[PDB]
């Protein structure tokens, strides 16, 4: 999470990091990415059945 | 919720994330020393 890391309970901090923005979406897209083709890489080995 | 974070207004079927929930504190506490040191001013204005 981002503030939860970055700005941790700062209400000022967040204030300053909204700035910034779409920053840490794209961090929150590729570890989603990652997470989804982790999942995939087990699906696709175990279940050709 | 979903909507303000993927910015759109139409979302097709899955799961998806969004801001983390965190509990506010009640009120708040200060905490100080205990203290038991005193200047001794009892006997400087009681001095005859
Ligand atoms: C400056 C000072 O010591 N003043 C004293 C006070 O502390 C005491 O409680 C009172 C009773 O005798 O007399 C006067």
């Amino acid at each position: 999470d981002c503030t939860m890391y970055i700005c941790g309970d700062s209400t000022e901090c967040s204030n300053l990091l909204l700035q910034y923005g779409s920053f840490c979406t794209q961090l929150k897209r590729a570890l989603t990415g990652i997470a989804v083709e982790q999942d995939k890489n087990t699906q696709e080995v175990f279940a050709q059945v | 919720e979903t909507k303000c974070t993927l910015k759109s207004f139409t979302v097709e079927k899955g799961i998806y994330q969004t801001s983390n929930f965190r509990v506010q504190p009640t009120e708040s506490i200060v905490r100080f020393p205990n203290i038991t040191n005193l200047c001794p001013f009892d006997e400087v204005f009681n001095a005859t």
